[PDB]
């Protein structure tokens, strides 16, 4: 990344604060609120016909903590994003045909959800560093597509 | 919005395109696949070897549309409503995607029209292509 | 096309902000500035350093506009005329910008009104930034 | 900047037979009509209130080939764009104050106008070998945005 120590470190201290359990959940489904196309991959998942539909949904959850996981664990391996998702980038080009644009769509949710929940601690500075991060992780993520 | 000026550059110059609509869009489409390869993601099913029927046919339903959409000039949003639907509804394509094809689009006609493809109508063209994309994603959310 | 229940949300979410607005419109350029610096670019004759009053002032500016539209959900084209004129004639600020304030401003709700921001709300809001931005960068060209 | 090396010979392949005098004033001049909001940073050019206006200035053309014109020798070091571009893009950030989605709207419209010229020779894989390239001088162009 192009993360200033300072920056490294803002990040990796709120982190630390996360629920990735909560975050993870709130993050994929407000994705599935605001931008209804996405649902589009999530069909064996039920009836996202209602935002109350899909913030409940069980299986959108549970995709969600799979989700903030595998970003959680990107987070340590801040230098070098592009060789911690490649498999992870082969598999969502190959497999599951995810149109990248859908990883910044994420992103920018992610970021709507920690200032959510940390108010005051999400400061423009704090915010500057993680754009940054959500930023590079699709790249990371979408570095394999052919 | 359209002006008269833009709609007579837009019936001109797809005026010149005539029966050669459905090649031209089966040429935006490899153009798009091969600069925009994330485009791919919403054809799996479709075979986008070189001179591919599936994507001849697929230009040809797009050209279909657009020719549709010129023809009704002045009620697009109502010319082109059932596809509006469908592309909201079922293929979900994402709207980044519109202006990448557009693009091509314009790479493609340039690349026929050398005589029409003027400064002037270049423009119109894009504005058009633009208004088009709009009305396919005005039913999203 | 914003539904009755997001008119409704807008206005309850803004409601809600109240004399805060300008602190937040300040807020939310300040965000704006820091994450995606090539915004700067159509501020070089401001003191873009934390706590400016130029920066403050345009803050209030920017907050009372939203205000405005809110009040005129149903007329924003109308309720917007004037600024959608500076922006295509004298401003002339990309539009990629707009989507970047517009996300500055929810993550600016976000943490200031967490009970309000509820997944239904965010939509709306998202909803109505983006008509907003439509509005004001429809008379480009 | 992932040009195969068929892709690079391509590139300078039809390089070869551009006039970057001509395709510089046409590439500019089509920018300021097709976005006329890009003419924001020409007020001291004249009169651009019509095409003919634009495409005839004589200060746009003369602009058209000086950027064409930095642009031909930034495809000479197709390995090195970040280092070639690096006083330009200070410049533009900094003096200039140039937001650089100009760049890649240029991009866009060079390639618009290769197509112009060349027809039928600018075949779908040399567009997008292009496309590439656009795309990285756009980003070099960039690179020292703060
Ligand atoms: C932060 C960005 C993302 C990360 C780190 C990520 C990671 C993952 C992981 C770890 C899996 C598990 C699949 C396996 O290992 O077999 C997965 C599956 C999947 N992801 Fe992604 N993902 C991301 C973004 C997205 C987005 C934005 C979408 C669509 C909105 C998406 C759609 C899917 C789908 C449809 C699956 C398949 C799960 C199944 O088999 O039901 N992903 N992703
Ligand atoms: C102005 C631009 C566009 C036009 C005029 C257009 C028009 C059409 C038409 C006429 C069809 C066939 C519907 C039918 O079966 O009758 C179609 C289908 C489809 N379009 Fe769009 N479209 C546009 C943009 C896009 C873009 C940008 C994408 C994705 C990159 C896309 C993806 C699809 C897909 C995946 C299908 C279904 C094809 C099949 O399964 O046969 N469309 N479109
Ligand atoms: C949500 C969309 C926006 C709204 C409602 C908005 C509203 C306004 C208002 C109310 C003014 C002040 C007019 C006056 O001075 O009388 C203004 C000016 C201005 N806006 Fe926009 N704006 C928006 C988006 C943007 C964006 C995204 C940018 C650039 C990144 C921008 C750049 C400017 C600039 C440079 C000025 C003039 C500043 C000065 O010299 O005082 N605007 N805008
Ligand atoms: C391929 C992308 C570009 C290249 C290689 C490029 C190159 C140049 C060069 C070599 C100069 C003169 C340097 C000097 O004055 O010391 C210049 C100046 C300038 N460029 Fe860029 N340029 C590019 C894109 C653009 C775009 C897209 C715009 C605006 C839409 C722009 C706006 C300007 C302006 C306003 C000047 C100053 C001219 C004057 O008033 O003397 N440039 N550029």
């Amino acid at each position: 990344m192009h993360l200033t120590p300072e920056e490294k470190s803002a990040v990796t201290a709120l982190w630390g604060k996360v629920n990735v359990d909560e975050v993870g959940g709130e993050a994929l489904g407000r994705l599935l609120v605001v931008y209804p196309w996405t649902q589009r991959f999530f069909e064996s998942a039920g009836d996202l016909s209602t935002p109350d539909a899909v913030m409940g949904n069980p299986k959108v959850k549970a995709h969600g903590k799979k989700v903030l996981g595998a970003f959680s664990d990107g987070l340590a391996h801040l230098d070098n994003l592009k060789g911690t998702f490649a498999t992870l980038s082969e598999l969502h080009c190959d497999k599951l045909h995810v149109d990248p644009e859908n990883f910044r769509l994420l992103g920018n949710v992610l970021v709507c959800v920690l200032a959510h929940h940390f108010g005051k601690e999400f400061t423009p500075p704090v915010q500057a560093a993680y754009q940054k991060v959500v930023a590079g992780v699709a790249n990371a993520l979408a570095h394999k597509y052919h | 919005v359209l002006s008269p000026a833009d709609k007579t550059n837009v019936k001109a110059a797809w005026g010149k395109v005539g029966a050669h609509a459905g090649e031209y869009g089966a040429e935006a489409l490899e153009r798009m696949f091969l600069s925009f390869p994330t485009t791919k993601t919403y054809f799996p099913h479709f075979d986008l070897s070189h001179g591919s029927a599936q994507v001849k046919g697929h230009g040809k339903k797009v050209a279909d549309a657009l020719t549709n959409a010129v023809a009704h000039v002045d009620d697009m949003p109502n010319a082109l409503s059932a596809l509006s639907d469908l592309h909201a509804h079922k293929l979900r394509v994402d709207p980044v995607n519109f202006k990448l094809l557009s693009h091509c689009l314009l790479v493609t006609l340039a690349a026929h029209l050398p005589a029409e493809f003027t400064p002037a109508v270049h423009a119109s063209l894009d504005k058009f292509l633009a208004s088009v994309s709009t009305v396919l994603t005005s039913k999203y959310r």
